[PDB]
């Protein structure tokens, strides 16, 4: 923080209402009222910042494309074992 | 294990297993992958294949390694296994030299814990507080799912974590791995005169020091828009880093 | 009506109409502004005018504790602390893809 | 090379270390209550940002 | 032999392998933890000395 201001309800210059507020403030204060409501709003939904945290580690995300062309490899290779197992086969008629 | 994150050490075991198993598939249902054992007598009713479920579970492990083996697939069908794979553990280990030679040159020393959140579930670093004080009174009576649970600690452990002041809070933590509880402002005092403390996570609670008056008096209302003056035209800034700093503090690697 | 409105200054005075006992009365300001002295009359215009000249009664609402506003109007205690912070992008990755290697 | 180039870059943390690069440029509300306190402000850090 | 078996861990630290190949599972395990042993070493000689 910078500065270090707050916000205030504000009453008329003299009100007897503003000692009420100011006992009622701090009761829910106490009580934890205002950060169950300040948890309630300001946030809703979780972010993911436990995913990466600068990721000082080599994942999916910086790796990951090594095991897409390793499945590549293995597909290839399926392929070419049903066509070389029909290439001997024609050669037997 | 550090250079390689763990999502990634599985993966590799996976893929291990994986294209072990694929490659004993192939050979075993391709044509060009039987040989004979010893070729004196050239007949047929001797052809065999070499690659067996332990082989290949060995050329898996071999290749990975650096090290080879002895199968050596023949055909087209099977070359390819041993060819991708090849190139799968060359990026593996070369990115696993990579990363640990980016360690070792450049050290980032974290800290276990940022938050209370993640120091409510290590029962391993020991919690702390003021005996009977107002840290102390704060987590007796709130009623918040991390709180609550740190409450938990403290009234299983007293008189082993509840210290009963300060100074011996923070000669406690300069013993054993203690992670006492306390306002802000005396941390930001005892971290500005000691290198061997710091203040990990914000705030907890949050409430504010004041100028007292009796019950009813006018020059409470005189205070009150005194020390907002003193406020704007940074009075108050300039005496907190007059008494609270007073030594730049260190730490070079 | 008097059912508009939500948010966390409605869930704040809820409580307040529950241990303080009064039925609000929720009417938004005709300038849609917080207050500031104007420097040319000296007359205050926005919500702080309307807590000078009695039209309303209380100011549940951002604002700010500040040294003109004290000296005309008068807070409550802060119920809620803030201050100036830099708002900033995260670091943006390296932008690997997929095919990083 | 390339993981311990990213590894050794820390980006700025404060207003202090904000204060000195003026490659990554400032900002305030037009005429608000964060350009009111820079303004009047007599601190060497946050002047400088009003400069 | 007595030799070959110390031909085989001084033959598989160097990355240069060797020519005995185990066989049954009961020594396979020792062929493949030793293997996992000597990148780790020589891994972390190359990044040490980087
Ligand atoms: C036959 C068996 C196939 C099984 C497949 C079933 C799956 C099991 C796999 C098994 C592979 C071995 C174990 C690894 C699994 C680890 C988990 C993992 O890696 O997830 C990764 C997927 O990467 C994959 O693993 C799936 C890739 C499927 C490609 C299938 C071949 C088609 C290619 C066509 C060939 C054409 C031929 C033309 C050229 C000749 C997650 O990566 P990602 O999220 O997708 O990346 C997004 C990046 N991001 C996260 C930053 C946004
Ligand atoms: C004796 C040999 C003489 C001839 C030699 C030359 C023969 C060359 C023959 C074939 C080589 C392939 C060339 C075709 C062009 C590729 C474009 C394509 O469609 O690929 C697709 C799949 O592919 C991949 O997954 C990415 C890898 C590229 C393929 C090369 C693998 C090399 C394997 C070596 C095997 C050995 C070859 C054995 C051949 C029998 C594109 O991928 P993608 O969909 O964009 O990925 C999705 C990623 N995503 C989900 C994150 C978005
Ligand atoms: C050069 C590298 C790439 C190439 C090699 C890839 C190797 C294989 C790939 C991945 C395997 C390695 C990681 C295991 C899976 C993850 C578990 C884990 O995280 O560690 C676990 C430990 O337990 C172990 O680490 C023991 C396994 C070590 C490998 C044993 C040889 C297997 C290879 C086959 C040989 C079989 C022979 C078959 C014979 C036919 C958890 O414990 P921890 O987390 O450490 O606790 C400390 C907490 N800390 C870390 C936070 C301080
Ligand atoms: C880097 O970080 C370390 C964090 O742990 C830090 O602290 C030392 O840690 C060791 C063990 O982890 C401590 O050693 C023993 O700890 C027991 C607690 O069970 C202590 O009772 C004892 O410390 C002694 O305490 C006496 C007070 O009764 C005191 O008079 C003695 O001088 C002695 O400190 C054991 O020594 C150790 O205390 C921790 N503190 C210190 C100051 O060593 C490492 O020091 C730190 N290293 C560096 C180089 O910064
Ligand atoms: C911090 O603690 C170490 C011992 O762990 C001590 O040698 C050193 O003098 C202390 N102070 C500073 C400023 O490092």
């Amino acid at each position: 923080l910078i500065d270090s201001k707050g916000y205030g309800v504000g009453t008329p210059m003299g009100s007897p209402y503003r000692d009420k507020i100011t006992i009622a403030i701090l009761q829910l204060q106490e009580e934890g009222k205002l950060h169950m409501m300040k948890e309630k709003w300001w946030r809703g939904n979780g972010c993911p910042e436990e995913e990466s945290k600068e990721a000082s580690a080599l994942g999916v995300q910086n790796i990951g494309g090594i095991f897409i062309v390793l499945a590549a490899g293995l597909v290839l290779s399926v392929f070419v074992a049903v066509g070389e197992f029909l290439y001997k086969s024609k050669k037997n008629a | 294990l550090n250079p390689l994150s763990p999502d990634i050490w599985m993966y590799v075991l996976l893929a291990c297993l994986g294209v072990s198993c694929v490659l004993f598939v192939i050979a075993r249902f391709s044509p060009y992958e039987w040989y004979n054992p010893h070729p004196c007598n050239p007949d047929s009713d001797v052809v065999e294949n070499n690659f067996t479920l332990l082989n290949s579970f060995w050329f898996g492990v071999g290749a990975l390694m650096q090290q080879g083996s002895e199968l050596m697939p023949k055909a087209l069908s099977t070359r390819i296994v041993g060819g991708i794979w090849w190139f799968f553990t060359l990026i593996i280990i070369s990115s696993y030299t990579a990363n640990l030679a980016a360690f070792l040159t450049v050290e980032r020393m974290e800290s276990p814990i940022d938050s209370a959140d993640d120091l409510a579930k290590q029962t391993k670093i020991e919690y702390g507080a003021v005996e009977d004080g107002a840290t102390m009174t704060f987590f007796k009576k709130s009623k918040i799912s991390t709180y609550d649970k740190m409450w938990a600690f403290m009234s299983s452990r007293r008189q082993s974590v509840l210290v009963k002041s300060n100074e011996e809070g923070i000669q406690r933590v300069l013993t054993s791995d203690y992670a006492f509880l306390m306002e802000s402002t005396t941390i930001e005092f005892v971290t500005q005169r000691n290198c061997n403390l710091t203040q990990i996570g914000g705030l907890i609670d949050s409430k504010g020091y004041g100028v007292g008056t009796p019950m009813g008096s006018p020059y409470r209302d005189k205070i009150t828009i005194a020390i907002l003056q003193l406020q704007e035209e940074g009075k108050l800034h300039m005496m907190k880093e007059k008494w609270w700093r007073g030594n730049g503090c260190p730490e070079e690697e | 009506g008097n059912d508009r409105f939500e948010g966390y200054c409605i869930d704040l005075l809820r409580e307040l109409s529950t241990i303080l006992g009064f039925t609000y009365e929720i009417r938004l300001v005709e300038d849609g502004k917080y207050g500031a002295q104007d420097d040319v009359n000296g007359q205050w215009n926005g919500m702080v005018r309307e807590l000078i000249d009695h039209k309303a009664d209380l100011a549940v609402a951002p604002l700010a504790i500040t040294y003109v506003r004290e000296k005309v109007i008068d807070f409550s205690k802060p119920f809620m602390t803030l201050g100036i912070s830099i708002l900033y992008r995260k670091p943006n990755g390296t932008n690997p893809g997929v095919f990083s290697f």
